[PDB]
Formats: structure tokens, C-alpha cells, sequence
């Protein structure tokens, strides 16, 4: 009865990939009968309980992770299928209980100027672990020689800037993602519908 | 720590940078062309120069990449684009003395007028004045001023121009490790690295040579019949045997006979098919013509057009208030950006070309998921010749009557079908002389076998015995008449056409057979056939990762150009123009010519 939990999903602006966020919820009345009549989502699929009993079910611990990617870039938040996004910026566990949620903002985050102020990670050194983050701006130098003093032939900055144009394909308009995600444990928390 | 590895990271860089930059130079450009103003020609420019230097930046340092040291083919093909030093081998100052020549010629083509001797007042440029001239007049002496002045004043101009081009051109070429500016263009059809599909570059001209020799005998049986039907037209000009004048041929220089179907049609008691009158009665959205064509891709299996395109793109004449280019094309922005840009009328030869700009536009929707490099048609030809059996198939009298712009009348004699494949062959082979002597002209200039002191007597002893064409008054080397061309004029290779006319019968016989289609080939539509389009589609994906010759063998089972679709097609016309000629001259004399002394 204090949380609208939702202050994350319509708001006026996100982080970026890489800077990913995460929000606890607690004491909330989890009705999402009129979010299915919200504006449609790009895709709302459950993995570890079922949509039809969401509000039935009285789960402790619930964890909610926002973020923008591009379009193409979107089908890559599930488990396997790794990539770009699914390796370098945002995994999830093979084994997962919870619900992905994606809509698109026709010209919220776009801007006829253009919007450059969404990031992403191109080179990393590793695939990340599953709910890890990596947001060093350390120079990457695949090449053996290691310049790390600036910009270099072999060098790289591995920080990359999105741009999103109100004339673009829907391959790549800002989509707006939501994770939630209620990790198994045997101790309670104030949830439920 | 590989240098693949190293190569790849590079190429990433390079796509994801160049995606953005190649963008905002195509919407600065269509805001230019879309809204001619010096605000926008500035910032076209600007955008124009970032990417230029972006270019030449990341080419020197795809340079520092042994390309030898590489075993994939797909990425040495993106770093061999690269590394291409283009004109940047060139001086600073001959570099720029090049571009100024080049910018010179092109405005004076596209600006020229001549005026009337005996009415100075009178003054016509190119488009539209000379072309309406050479396409609807019949006073032979009317059509020989137009002629004459069109070359004797504009390409006397370009004569030095065009002598410093060819020099600057073949030596560039040749710091870029060519031999001329031919083997330049040359190269776009080479293929080096794919062990039983690579293609030489004298091949080419080995191909070219022996398909033209099996087209050599239509073409003659057709300028024999052209020939007499001009005689009724043009009486005590034109000699049974001789050459045709080349100011009668239906356009400044003879590139199309379009204009000779009412000359030359065989019967004309039968109404030609003109569907223009239809469409004006007919309800007319502008939007529903285009959104038709796009119906018909999709019955086979297409996608439809983007939210964007239809959007963006600029589908009828804008005005008075705001001026644009009209010479219809098909924009291909890049970041799923696809736009047409057409001053559409209600007009049967502006249905086919939209049928053709979209299937452009279905090429360029297609292979877009490859990296940038890559995101080209297979060779110069392929967009094209989709294109062009997009527009066959339109034009076919079944798709026209399934439409609803023909009543069922379902009229279909053995008469009314050689009507529409003679008025084809004006179109089809009347251009491949030209496009092959063009070409082989200027491959031979920029060799140096032609000498500064012959240009024009080769340039027309070659005219002569090819295309059998011959001029109607006499020029020296004062005179410069190959300039007189467009795409001779503004940098632009020509031997495309030819191919692509070759390509797109292949293609055509190929998707109609997948269409189980059984009847001539000429009155096949692959409409509502998504086998056809899942092949077409098949080929559309490469973009440029595969060699052309692998990806025309994946649809049509070939790895080179073919004749055999062209003169399958053509076989019903062959036969009644070898019927229609039996007491004709067949073949050209390499002497007659109009003038005497
Ligand atoms: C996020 O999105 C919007 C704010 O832009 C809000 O969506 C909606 O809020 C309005 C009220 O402000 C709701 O209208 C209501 O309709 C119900 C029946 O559906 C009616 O009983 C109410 O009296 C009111 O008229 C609308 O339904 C609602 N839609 C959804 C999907 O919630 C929303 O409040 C914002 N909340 C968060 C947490 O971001
Ligand atoms: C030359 O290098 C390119 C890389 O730029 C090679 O292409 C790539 O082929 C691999 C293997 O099939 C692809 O990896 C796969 O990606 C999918 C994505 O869903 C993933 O599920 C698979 O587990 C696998 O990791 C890779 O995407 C692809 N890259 C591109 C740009 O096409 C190519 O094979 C190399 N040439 C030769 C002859 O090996
Ligand atoms: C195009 O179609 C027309 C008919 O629609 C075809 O024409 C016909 O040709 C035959 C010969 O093949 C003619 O037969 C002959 O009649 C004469 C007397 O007129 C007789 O002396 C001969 O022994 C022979 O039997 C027929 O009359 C003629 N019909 C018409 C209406 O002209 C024509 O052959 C078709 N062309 C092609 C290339 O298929
Ligand atoms: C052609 O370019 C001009 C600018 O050079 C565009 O500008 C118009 O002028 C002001 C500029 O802010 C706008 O507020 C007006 O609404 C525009 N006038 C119109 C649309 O008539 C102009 O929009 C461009 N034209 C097109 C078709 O894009
Ligand atoms: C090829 O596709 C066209 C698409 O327009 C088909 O046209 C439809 O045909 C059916 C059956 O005759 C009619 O009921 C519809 O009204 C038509 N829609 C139109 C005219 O837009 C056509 O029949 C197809 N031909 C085939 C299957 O060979």
C-alpha cells in the first residue's frame, strides 16, 4: 500500500545497459490485470510461474532490473541464446524464476536531434557471469601490445554510444526492458497480490 | 592475439561507426534533393566531407592489416574495400584539378543550351526541349539541327575536359595497381579467392565478345526491318543498304528506339497497349499505384514496405513552392531507412519504373542483417535487372488484366503478342550496341590504342561497324561526340547495362520456371508464386559476401552470363522478322554513307 512498485516501469528516464539498475519491492498489492490492458508490451513471457496466477501467488523477494537496448538487440534477454547484450552487458541464469517485460517509446527516448545518451559495451575480456557488471573504461588491446595509455591502433575504447532517430526501423528503436526476478530462498519478505 | 582477431575487432569498430556517419550523410543528401536550398548543399557537403575523411582514415589503417596473413574471405573482402587508396593516390593538387573537371563537365552537360539559328530567341537545353525534339519529330532536317547542336557545342567543350580525364584516370588506376581506368571497372567483376568460381578480367571481354556474336544476328534482322519501315518514313534519305542516320533513332544518340514504335509497328490496326487511359478513369490514389506494387511483392512472398518508407518517402510532385530531383530512385539510407523518391504521374511507363524502384527497395531491404562492406548487389548488374523483371512481369497483358485496368477481353492474337515483343526489341537490343561499342571505345582509350589524333574516326569507323549506325554530317577532332553522353560525361562505367539486360532474362526464365509457368516466356507473370520469391529471395540475402558467379549459380545454375534467355525470349519476333525480311537487305554496309565529299 506504500509501493506503486512502477515508479521504475513509467518514469522519466533509465540507465544505460551497462549501468544497469536494480530496485527492491516490498509491501505492494501486485495487480497487472490493467497493465495487460496497458500499452501492448513487446513481449511479456514468464519463466518460472504462470501469468494466469500472478496475483494468487504471495512471493517474498522481488528485485526489478531496467535498462534500454536497441531492437534487433532486444530477442537476447532470455536464457542461452548469448551475444552481444546476452554476454558483455546483461545475462541471465540458465535456471530462472521470474517474468522479462519490453515495450517501445515511439519518440520518448527519440529525439529529432537524435539521442545520444545510451551506452553499451562492445570488447570485454570475458562473458559475464550471470547478474554481473563490469563498468571499467579500461582501454581494450586484444594485440599483445598493451598501449593503455589512449586511443591506439590495436587499442579500443570499449564504450560505445547508442543513436536513436525518430526516422529509424523498428530493428533498432529504443526499446524500454524490465526484469523481475524473485530469487529462491527460505526467509519471508511483504509481497504479494 | 591473432591478427583475425585483431582484423575482426577492427571491422566491428569500423561498421558501427560508419553505420551512423553514412547515415546523417543520406539524410542531409535527401533533404538536398528533396528541398534544393544553399542551407541544404551546404550541410550535404559537410556531411559528405566527414565521411570522406572517415573513409580515408580507417583505409589507412585497414592498410596495416597483411591482407595475405587472412583466411576468412568474408572479412578480407570488407578490408580489401578498405584499402582501396582510390583517388587518394593521386596528388593533393591533381587530385583537386581532377575533381574541378569532373564538376565542370557534369554542368555543362546537365546545363547546355543551344538556340535556334533562325530564331535566336528560341533556346532548348537537354531535358526537355531536345528530347522532345529527337522523340516526336519527323522533319529530317529539324531533327538534323538538334543533332548537330547538341554535340557541336557542348561536347566541342568537353573535348580538353575530357582529354585531361582520361589521362589523370588511367594513371590513378594504375598507382592503384591497374592497368587503366577500364581495368578499374574491370575489377568490379573480378573474382579472386574461391577455388572453381574465380573469373578472370580478360574473360570479360572473352564473354562479351562471344555473347554479342550470338546476339549479332537478331540485332541485323531487326535494323533491316527498322531500316525499310525509316525508308517510308524519311523517303530519298536513308539507302536500302546502308547504315541508319543517327539523328532518326529516337533520342540525342540512339541509346533507345522507343520512339520508333509508331514508325515500325507491324500492325497497327491492333489497338497498342497503352493503360495510361485506364488509369486516369479508373479511380487514382497516387499511394494505391505504389501500394499496388507492393500488394505484388508481397503475393510472392515479401516483405512489405516500412512504416518509414512510407513516411518519408516523397510519392507525388511536390510543386512549384518546392523544387526537387525528379529523375526517379531508390534510396537506401542505411539504419533500415528506405525511401522512394519519384515525381509520380498517372502514367503507364511511371508504373513499371515504380514496380521497378521498389524491387530496388526489396534488394535493399534484403542482406540487410550483413555488415556494412557487404550491403551492395552481387555485381554493378543485379539491382538493375531485378528491377527489370519486376517491371516485365507488370507489364505483362495477364497481370494487367488480373488488375482490373483492362476489361477481360482477354484479346491475345499471334499479332497483338509480336506487336509488344517487337516494341521490346527496340528497347532491349537496340541499346546493346551502344552499351558494347561504348564501352569498348572507351576500354580502348584508356588503354592509349586509340590515338589523340583519332578519336572520332575510330570513335565512328567503330560506330559504323557495330551498331550500324552512321553520322549524318562529317566531324574532326574538333568536334568530342562520345562526351555528348550522360554517363560518358559524368564518371559513370556503362558496360552495367549490358550485363544487367543479360542477367535479367536469366533471372526471369529462372523464377518462371520455378513458377511451372509453360507458354512463351514473355507472357509469364510470377505473380502469387512464392517459390519464385523464396529464390529470388535466396540470391537477394548475399548482398556482396558471395561471389556474383556463386550467387547466379544458386538461382539459375550458371556460373557466367547467358544468352539463350534473351534469344528464347526474342524467338517468335526472330522468326517473323526473318520472314519479314526475305526481300530485304540483311547485314550493313561499312560504306554508304548520307553526305558526299
Ligand atoms: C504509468 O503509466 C501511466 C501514467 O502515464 C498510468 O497508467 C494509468 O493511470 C491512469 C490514472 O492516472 C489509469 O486510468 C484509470 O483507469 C482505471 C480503469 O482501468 C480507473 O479505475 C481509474 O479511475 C483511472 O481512470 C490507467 O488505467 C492506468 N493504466 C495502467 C496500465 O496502469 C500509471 O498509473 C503509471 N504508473 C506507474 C507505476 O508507472
Ligand atoms: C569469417 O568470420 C566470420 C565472423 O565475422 C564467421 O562468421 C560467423 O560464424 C559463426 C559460426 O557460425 C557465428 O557464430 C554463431 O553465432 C550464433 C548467433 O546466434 C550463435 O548462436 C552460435 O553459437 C555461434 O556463436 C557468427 O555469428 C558469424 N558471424 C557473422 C558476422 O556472420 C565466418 O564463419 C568466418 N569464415 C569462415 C570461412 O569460417
Ligand atoms: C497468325 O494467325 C493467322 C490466323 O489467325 C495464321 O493464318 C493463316 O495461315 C494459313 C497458312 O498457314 C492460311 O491457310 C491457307 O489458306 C490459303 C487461302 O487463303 C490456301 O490457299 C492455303 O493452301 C492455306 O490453306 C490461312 O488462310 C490463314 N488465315 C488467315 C485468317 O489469315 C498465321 O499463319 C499465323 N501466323 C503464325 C506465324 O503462326
Ligand atoms: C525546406 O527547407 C526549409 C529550411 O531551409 C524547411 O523549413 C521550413 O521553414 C521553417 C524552418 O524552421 C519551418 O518552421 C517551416 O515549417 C518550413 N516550411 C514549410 C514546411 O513549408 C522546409 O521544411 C523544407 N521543406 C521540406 C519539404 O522539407
Ligand atoms: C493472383 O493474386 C490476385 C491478388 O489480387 C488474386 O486476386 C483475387 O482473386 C480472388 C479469386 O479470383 C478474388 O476473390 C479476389 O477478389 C481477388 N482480389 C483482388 C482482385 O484484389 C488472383 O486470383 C490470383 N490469381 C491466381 C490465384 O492465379
Amino acid at each position: 500500500n506504500l509501493c506503486p512498485f512502477g515508479e521504475v516501469f513509467n518514469a522519466t528516464t533509465f540507465a544505460s545497459v551497462y549501468a544497469w539498475n536494480r530496485k527492491r519491492i516490498s509491501n505492494c498489492v501486485a495487480d497487472y490485470s490493467v497493465l495487460y490492458n496497458s500499452t501492448s508490451f513487446s513481449t511479456f513471457k514468464c519463466y518460472g510461474v504462470s501469468p494466469t496466477k500472478l496475483n494468487d501467488l504471495c512471493f517474498t523477494n522481488v528485485y526489478a532490473d531496467s535498462f534500454v537496448i536497441t531492437g534487433d538487440e532486444v530477442r537476447q534477454i532470455a536464457p542461452g541464446q548469448t551475444g552481444k547484450i546476452a554476454d558483455y552487458n546483461y545475462k541471465l541464469p540458465d535456471d530462472f524464476t521470474g517474468c522479462v517485460i519490453a515495450w517501445n517509446s515511439k519518440h520518448i527516448d527519440a529525439k529529432e536531434g537524435g539521442n545520444f545518451n545510451y551506452l553499451y559495451r562492445l570488447f570485454r575480456k570475458a562473458n559475464l557471469k550471470p547478474f554481473e557488471r563490469d563498468i571499467s573504461t579500461e582501454i581494450y588491446q586484444a594485440g599483445s601490445k598493451p598501449c593503455n595509455g589512449q586511443t591506439g591502433l590495436n587499442c579500443y575504447y570499449p564504450l560505445y554510444r547508442y543513436g536513436f532517430y525518430p526516422t529509424d526501423g523498428v530493428g533498432h528503436q529504443p526499446y524500454r526492458v524490465v526484469v523481475l526476478s524473485f530469487e529462491l530462498l527460505n526467509a519471508p519478505a511483504t509481497v504479494c497480490g | 592475439s591473432t591478427i583475425e582477431e585483431q582484423a575482426k575487432t577492427f571491422l566491428d569498430k569500423f561498421n558501427h561507426e560508419a553505420e551512423d556517419l553514412f547515415y546523417q550523410s543520406s539524410l542531409a543528401s535527401w533533404n538536398y534533393n528533396t528541398n534544393i536550398t544553399e542551407e541544404n548543399v551546404q550541410n550535404m557537403n559537410n556531411a559528405g566531407d566527414k565521411w570522406s575523411a572517415f573513409l580515408k582514415e580507417q583505409s589507412t589503417l585497414a592498410q596495416m592489416y597483411p591482407l595475405q596473413e587472412i583466411q576468412n574471405l568474408t572479412v578480407k573482402l570488407q578490408l580489401q574495400a578498405l584499402q582501396q587508396n582510390g583517388s587518394s593516390v593521386l596528388s593533393e593538387d591533381k587530385s583537386k584539378r581532377l575533381n574541378t573537371i569532373l564538376n565542370t563537365m557534369s554542368t555543362i552537360y546537365s546545363t547546355g543550351k543551344v538556340c535556334n539559328p533562325d530564331n535566336p530567341q528560341e533556346c532548348l537545353l537537354l531535358e526537355p526541349g531536345l528530347n522532345e525534339i529527337m522523340a516526336n519529330s519527323l522533319d529530317y532536317n529539324e531533327r538534323l539541327w538538334a543533332w548537330e547542336s547538341w554535340r557541336s557545342e557542348v561536347g566541342k567543350q568537353l573535348r580538353p575536359l575530357y582529354e585531361e580525364y582520361v589521362v589523370l584516370k588511367n594513371e590513378m588506376a594504375r598507382a592503384n595497381h591497374y592497368e587503366d581506368y577500364g581495368d578499374y571497372w574491370r575489377g568490379d567483376y573480378e573474382v579472386n579467392g574461391v577455388d572453381g568460381y574465380d573469373y578472370s578480367r580478360g574473360q570479360l571481354i572473352e564473354d562479351v565478345e562471344h555473347t554479342f556474336e550470338e546476339i549479332k544476328p537478331l540485332y541485323e534482322h531487326l535494323h533491316a526491318y527498322v531500316r525499310a519501315k525509316l525508308m517510308n518514313a524519311y523517303p530519298s534519305y536513308i539507302s536500302p543498304i546502308g547504315c541508319l542516320p543517327a539523328h532518326l533513332l529516337g533520342d540525342m544518340w540512339g541509346r533507345f528506339w522507343t520512339n520508333l514504335y509508331s514508325l515500325t509497328v507491324p500492325f497497327g490496326q491492333k489497338p497498342n497497349i497503352d493503360v495510361t487511359d485506364a488509369m486516369v478513369d479508373q479511380a487514382w490514389d497516387a499511394q494505391r499505384i505504389f501500394k499496388e506494387a507492393e500488394k505484388f511483392f508481397v503475393s510472392v512472398g515479401l516483405p512489405n514496405m516500412t512504416q518509414g518508407f512510407w513516411e518519408n518517402s516523397m510519392l507525388t510532385d511536390p510543386g512549384n513552392v518546392q523544387k526537387a530531383v525528379c529523375h526517379p530512385t531508390a534510396w537506401d539510407l542505411g539504419k533500415g531507412d528506405f525511401r522512394i523518391l519519384m515525381c509520380t504521374k498517372v502514367t503507364m511507363d511511371d508504373f513499371l519504373t515504380a514496380h521497378h524502384e521498389m524491387g530496388h527497395i526489396q534488394y535493399d531491404m534484403a542482406y540487410a542483417a550483413q555488415p556494412f562492406l557487404l550491403r551492395n548487389g552481387a555485381n554493378e548488374g543485379f539491382h538493375e535487372a531485378v528491377g527489370e523483371i519486376m517491371s516485365l512481369s507488370a507489364a505483362t497483358p495477364k497481370h494487367l488484366k488480373s488488375i482490373g485496368l483492362l476489361s477481360p477481353d482477354f484479346q491475345e492474337d499471334n499479332e497483338t503478342e509480336i506487336n509488344f515483343l517487337l516494341k521490346q526489341a527496340l528497347t532491349i537490343v537496340g541499346t546493346l550496341p551502344f552499351t558494347y561499342m561504348l564501352e569498348k571505345w572507351r576500354w580502348m582509350v584508356f588503354k592509349g590504342e586509340i590515338p589523340k589524333d583519332q578519336w572520332m574516326k575510330k570513335w565512328w569507323e567503330m560506330k559504323r561497324e557495330i551498331v550500324g549506325v552512321v553520322e549524318p554530317v562529317p566531324h574532326d577532332e574538333t568536334y568530342c561526340d562520345p562526351a555528348s553522353l550522360f554517363h560518358v560525361s559524368n564518371d559513370y562505367s556503362f558496360i552495367r547495362y549490358y550485363t544487367r539486360t543479360l542477367y535479367q532474362f536469366q533471372f526471369q526464365e529462372a523464377l518462371c520456371q520455378a513458377a511451372k509457368h509453360e507458354g512463351p516466356l514473355h507472357k509469364c507473370d510470377i505473380s502469387n508464386s512464392t517459390e519464385a520469391g523464396q529464390k529470388l529471395f535466396n540470391m537477394l540475402r548475399l548482398g556482396k559476401s558471395e561471389p556474383w558467379t556463386l550467387a547466379l549459380e544458386n538461382v539459375v545454375g550458371a556460373k557466367n552470363m547467358n544468352v539463350r534467355p534473351l534469344l528464347n525470349y526474342f524467338e517468335p519476333l526472330f522468326t517473323w522478322l526473318k520472314d519479314q525480311n526475305k526481300n530485304s537487305f540483311v547485314g550493313w554496309s561499312t560504306d554508304w554513307s548520307p553526305y558526299a565529299d
